[PDB]
Parts: structure tokens; sequence; C-alpha cells
């Protein structure tokens, strides 16, 4: 359930997550957990929700390698690496108030 | 292991729980003909076996139920001392949620009497099941806890022969043994688990277990569920659990049936030989045949056995002759009516070996629709889906003006947004803007596909110019034949030149339709083209059905409902079933919102399907390969979503197959 | 050559348009030709 998100700005990545948040077909929204770095971070949820944030966050990087590879304005491509975190539990998620 | 995870139902061992001291009590209170099973051998006391059956109500709010157990008369079998106890659980309103029965087996004491074999799955079989081959399904290997202390606590049997060590040296065991209902909710979640590939989800609806050998903790079961028979679509499963080389626990399952989806192509599709080996294996199949025939023969004028069976250069009707030189079988009231005997054909031939699901919902393309509404609702019966299917093809053709020698001023072709980048939000724009450009009608008829399939219907000179602005736009993208003309067909359907004969199709209905009509038949089963949403019995389909497309009879209902409602409910669900059907005819097809809502999980709204089977012929699956290509898009890439072919995949639809 | 000659051609010419165009029912005239007359009914 933690996905560590590294070379990746923390505040796109929270935009970007509450932008996954904004459809419909989300039932429920992965959260933003802990800020390790500058470029670092882990995001915390259910699988199959990171998951889809995943495929949300490549199809985002492969329409701005595409952009770069045409010959386009070019100063750098969103590439986060996704690394999971070896936990059992998520942590720091207000969905476990009870 | 890894690959598996549980299944987002409740198991039914959930119930099991909270219902222990009574049946405790019961076994405390049980007695034999004059005599006690709670004297002499509680000690020796195990679980025998285990039947689990459900109705389909299930709690998912916190609720407060109540559970009754009644101990039958035990006996003295071969074995030991059985006693039977049966518990039923019931809900707050007093409906029956599921009913268990459990026989315990007292090793000690034995006598000379019959053990009776427990209900297989729980006794949820109808009488009505064929042995299919057995076909493999799942093989798991789950480790036994070394302490039981917590499957104790968490079920609720604190017995202390699977804890205690003192306890299970008095009981004649060397050391302590598991539970069997552990092992038998073990088996239920690996045949319920979920592995996220093309494959319906398992929610059990009887489920019985036999405890045959013993298990100490921390000793690795494995087990092996294989494929055994169908009951009206739901299959019967087994599961075999082993300990090293002995059974040690016995288990089969019935299944309910997943909601499916019957999808019937459109056009295309036609060759010479629909469906004959259909008709050569099947005898309800050749049923419809015949009556197909002979209706066609007594009302219409020919023969449909010999269009699809032949195709002659023309034929005669009752009226006129008609010709096509390509075969008879291409023009269209035809090839309606052979498309519709022959879906008929094989949702017979399917219903008849009992893969058919009955709660399926029905969908289809544009004239597929009213085969759908035949076959798998039953609203109609075979002969007015055909009488009504070759008056709506007749008074198709005299309603265009055209050539003398058969030409038109209309044709229609394929856009693929493929590498152009267009989509939803650009393509209306764009056949209105180049409409505008080019001055002449231009219209949207079928959302096929998301990413690369469209169709445009217009004049000549209007799709000459979407064919040159699809060919600069390649050039300068590169390569990818994103428009392909279609091949024959020059009358634009669906669109506003459409609206003529409108009235003239809904009468004939109205002379064809019956006078009464079962709405319970066709709500919440049936996702008409024109509107995607599922056919409901509410003010804002009727709303939405007046003002995205005019209908005259249709504002009475809109001033006034209630009282309306209250005065003519069924007369009323049939005038907007027929109104809706009848401007089907000029407004254009809505796949890709039907198929948005039909993939899409209940949560976040949508149905959520498990099974996407189409019955059209395997020469070329459209509705089949289209659904695959949907599914394989970005989007929902994680759908787990069986689609088959109802030809090409026969063998899987009807589970007749091996390894 | 008469009566089986003119039978079995009847059967034929009937039967190519009888899965084509049903309703199409073929006429055929009988030449009738007093002991002639008995040969011919």
């Amino acid at each position: 359930p933690m996905v560590s998100v590294t070379n990746a700005d923390p505040e796109r990545i929270g935009r970007l997550l509450d932008e996954f948040a904004q459809d419909v077909r989300t039932v429920l929204p992965p959260v933003l957990s802990i800020r390790n770095g500058r470029r670092a971070v882990v995001i915390t949820g259910t699988p199959e929700q990171l998951s889809r944030f995943e495929l949300y966050c490549r199809q985002i990087s492969e329409k701005e390698e595409a952009d770069r590879k045409n010959k386009v304005r070019g100063g750098d491509v969103f590439s986060p690496v996704f690394e999971p975190v070896q936990v059992e539990v998520g942590f720091h998620t207000p969905r476990l108030s009870d | 292991g890894e690959p598996l995870a549980p299944s987002l139902t409740n198991v039914p061992d959930a119930l099991v729980g909270p219902c222990w001291p009574a049946v405790f009590a019961a076994i405390g209170s049980a007695v034999t003909d004059t005599g006690e099973p709670v004297v002499e051998g509680l000690l020796s006391l195990v679980h025998l076996d285990h039947a689990a059956r459900v109705v389909g109500q299930l709690p998912t709010v916190p609720a407060q139920l109540t559970v009754t157990a009644t101990a039958a008369n035990a006996t003295d079998t071969d074995m030991g001392r059985v006693v039977p106890v049966s518990v039923v659980v019931t809900g707050a309103d007093g409906a029956v949620i599921a009913t268990l029965e459990e026989r315990f087996a007292i090793l000690g004491r034995t006598g000379s009497a019959e053990l009776a074999d427990p209900a297989r799955a729980g006794g949820a079989v109808s009488a009505n099941a064929t042995d299919t081959p057995r076909r493999r399904r799942r093989d798991v290997t789950i480790t036994a806890p070394v302490d039981m202390r917590p499957f104790a606590v968490v079920s609720g049997d604190h017995n202390p022969i699977h804890t205690d060590r003192a306890a299970a040296l008095l009981a004649g065991l060397e050391s302590p043994i598991v539970h069997g209902m552990w092992l038998s909710a073990a088996a239920q979640h690996a045949v319920t688990a979920t592995d996220g590939q093309a494959r319906p989800p398992a929610r059990l609806v009887g489920w019985t277990a036999r405890f045959l050998g013993m298990v100490r903790p921390g000793d690795e079961v494995d087990f092996r569920v294989e494929r055994v028979g169908i009951d009206q679509g739901a299959e019967i499963v087994d599961v075999a659990a082993r300990v090293g080389s002995d059974l040690v626990m016995s288990a089969s399952a019935r299944l309910a049936a997943p909601k499916t989806v019957y999808a019937f192509p459109g056009q295309g599709i036609q060759h010479k030989g629909m469906g004959m080996e259909v008709r050569a294996r099947s005898k309800a199949a050749r049923k419809v045949w015949d009556t197909a025939d002979k209706f066609t023969r007594d009302t219409l004028g020919f023969s449909v056995l010999h269009v699809v069976r032949d195709n002659p250069t023309s034929i005669i009707a009752s009226g006129v002759h008609y010709h096509h030189p390509d075969g008879v079988l291409y023009l269209t009231q035809f090839t309606q009516v052979a498309m519709a005997t022959v879906a008929a054909a094989q949702v017979a031939e399917m219903r008849e070996q009992g893969a058919f699901v009955e709660g399926a919902i029905a969908c289809g393309h544009s004239v597929g629709e009213y085969t759908a509404l035949a076959c798998v609702t039953g609203i109609y019966q075979l002969e007015a889906l055909l009488e009504m299917v070759f008056h709506r093809g007749s008074k198709m053709h005299d309603i265009v003006p055209r050539d003398e020698l058969g030409r038109s001023n209309y044709r229609l072709a394929a856009i693929r947004p493929s590498q152009i980048d267009l989509d939803d939000a650009d393509v209306p724009a764009f056949v209105a803007g180049i409409a505008e450009s080019t001055g002449e009608f231009l219209e949207i008829v079928n959302f096929n596909l998301r990413g690369s399939q469209y169709a445009i219907a217009g004049t000549v000179r209007g799709l000459e110019a979407l064919e040159a602005e699809v060919e600069r736009r390649r050039e300068l993208t590169g390569g990818r034949r994103s428009f392909i003309l279609v091949p024959g067909i020059d009358v634009p359907f669906h669109s506003r030149v459409l609206r003529v004969g409108v009235a003239e199709f809904r009468r004939s209905l109205d002379r064809v339709m019956p006078r009464d009509a079962d709405p319970d038949l066709i709500i919440g089963r049936y996702i008409p083209n024109l509107v995607p949403r599922l056919f409901t019995l509410d003010r804002d389909f009727i709303q939405e059905i007046r003002d995205l497309v005019p209908a005259e009879p249709l504002d009475e209902i809109l001033a006034d409902y209630d009282t309306w409602l209250r005065e003519r409910p069924r007369e009323m669900a049939r005038t907007v079933f027929i109104e809706l059907l009848a401007w089907q005819f000029a407004s254009p097809v809505r796949w890709i919102e039907t198929q948005d809502l039909l993939f899409i999980e209940e949560a976040a709204g949508g149905l959520g399907v498990e099974r996407f089977v189409e019955i059209g012929v395997k020469s070329s699956p459209t509705v089949a390969g289209l659904a695959t290509n949907t599914l394989k898009l970005p989007e929902y890439a994680h759908s787990t979503v069986e689609v088959l072919n109802a030809e090409r995949d026969a063998a899987v639809l009807f589970a007749t197959d091996t390894d | 050559v008469l009566l089986w000659a003119v039978q079995r051609l009847i059967g034929g010419l009937s039967t190519i348009g009888a899965e084509r165009d049903i309703a199409s029912r073929l006429h055929v005239v009988l030449p009738g030709s007093d002991g002639a007359y008995g040969e011919a009914k």
C-alpha cells in the first residue's frame, strides 16, 4: 500500500493527485503521506488505486516524452520513478481515523 | 501466495461465527433414542461435514440478525455417533439469509446404522445439470497456522482439542488438530480467489464440505479445484484438499451465475451458410428454423432457409421480384431476417443446453436491438419481430429519392481518428466545421470505438471533402489509412433525412405490437441504442427521449404522469417502448456510452459486468473485436471482463472444453 | 414417351422454381385425343 515516487516535484505530484481524484471512476483517491526529499515522496492507498495512479502518471510521461521526441520544447520530461515500500499496512492516512 | 487475492464479496463462512454458542447448546441438549451424546463423548466430538446454502440477501450494513439451532435426533452409525444440527440465520425483517446444515461425529461409540450422505453443494442444484468434462481451475498451497488460537478467537469456537495440549491428550490425540472449518474457509477462499485474469468472480450459493482426515498445525495443505457441471449458466465446481498424498477434505461448490452481456451485431457479417452447423447440431435450432421458414413462406413470401443456405441471384416475393448481383442476401431485409433467425437459433441452442443466464441484460447494434429483445428478454415472439423487421426494411428503401439507375447522393465511410489528434471533444466539432465548409449535409451515426472507429454519413461532395482532409492530415502525420469507404450501401441511416417514414414505421409497429405488454420483462434488462442508459420507469428517461428527439405522443405523459402512472402503467410503458423503438430508426447509435456504462463497475456508477459474449458468426466478429480493443485501451486496463464469441469460443461458453 | 416422359418432364420443370419463388405454380396442358379418347382419359 506504500509506493515511493522520486524524480518528481511534490507540488506537481499533489496537483495531479487531486486531478486523479477529480474523476468519478476513482472511488477512493491515494493520498500523499510523507515527504522524504525535495524530489521524493511516498503516497499511500489501496494497491489497485496505486497501480491506476501509476498508469495515469505513465500516460502523462509518455505524452511528454513523445512531445520532446518530435523536436518541440524539450527542457525536461516528467519521468518519476515508482518503487514499492516494504510495509504491510499504509500509514499517515485519514482512512485509519477509527 | 502472491498471485491470489480475497474476493470482494463476503465468503459464506462468515455467518458461522456468531452461531457457534447456539450449536454448542444444541449439542449439549441433543439426545439419541433414549440417550444423550453430550455425556459420553464430547471430548471425542469432531466435525464430520459442513453444508452451506445461502439466499440472495446478505447483510452489508451492521445489522442485528438472529439464529436458531435445532439438533436432530442423533443416530449411531458404523463410524461414530452422528449428531446433525440445522442452523438458519434471519435478519430483523424475518427473511432467511442463509441455511447451514452440519453434522458432528462422536468418534468413540458406534452402532449399526446407515450414514446418509450430505446434500451436494448445500443442495443448491436445481435438478437440471450436466456433468461437463473436468477443467483445471486453480491450485493453491496454504499452510495451516502453527497456533490456532487466532482462528479460535476470530471464529468463536474455543474447543480445547484444537488449542490445548492436555485436552488434546484427553481426547486421544497426540497433538492438537486444526479446526476443520479453517480448512472449509481456506478452500472457500481458494475457490473464490481473484487473480485478475479473464474469469468471472465466484459467489458461492451452495457449498458443502466433508472432512476426511486430521491435520496438525503447520501442515502444508494443497487444494485442487475442478469444474464439474453447469446449472442454468451457473457452473458446479469442486475442491479436493490434500495434505501430502491423502485426501483430507472434499468440498463441492455451486456458485452464482455471473451477470453477462449478450450483444448482437449489425450489418456486414452475412455470408453463405450462416449457422448451418448449429442447425445440424441442435434440435431446438431446427425447431426455430422450421418455425421461421414456415412463417416467412406463409406471410412474407420467401424461404429464409433457402436464402441463408444458398445465395441465388434474384428471388420473387408475393408482390415483386428482388434482385442483387453478388447475392440476394446482401440486400437489406433478407439480410436482416437472416441475422434475426440466426441469432434466435443460437440463443435457443444455448438456452436448451443450459449455458444461458436468465438475468443477463440485453444490448446490441442498431438492428440487433430487436433480436436482443426477442431472444434474451422474450418481450415478443419470433414471428412479430420477423414481420416488423421485414416491414421496416421494405419501408427504408422508398423514403430517399434515388436515381433511376439505382444511384443516390448519400455515401458513408469509416473515419479513424488515429494520429490525427481527434477525440469526442473535437470530432463532433470537426464534423460540423467541415460540413459548414463543404455546405452539404453531414451527420455522425455510429459511435463504435473510442480510438479508431467512427462512422460518417453524408453527401458525395462532403465525403470527398472528408477524404481529402483525412489524406492531408495522414500525410502530415504518417500513413494510417484513416478513411475507408463503406462497400455497397448508400442509405444514410440514423440521420435527419430519415424523419419521413418514422410515423409509418410507428403505426406499423403499433399494428404488430401486442395490445398488452410486460414492463417488468424489460425494465433494467434492456439498453436502447439512442439512449445508452438502462430501460427505467422514470420521468428522467421520458424527458431525455423527448428533449433529445421530438415526439408528439409523448408530451401528454410529460404534462402529467403521477395520476397517469396510477391509471395506465402498462399502456404508457408500451407507449414509451414503441416510441423509443420507432425513433431509433432516425437516431444515431451510442455504442461508446453503452460500452462505458457496461464496463465500469457498480462503484463509481455503471453496470459492472463479468462476461461480454456477443452472439454472432465467427467469420467476422465485429462486436467481439471492437469490445476487445475497447478493453485493451489504457483506461480500465485492469478490468477483468471476459469477452467471448458465441461461435468461435463455443467450447468455453458451453463449458465442453478440456486441457 | 407419353406418360412417363411427360410426368418426369413436369417434375423436372416444376422443381427448378420451387425454392426460388414460392406461389409460382407451373401450368401444363395435356393433349387429350372414342377409343383414342379413352386412351387420352
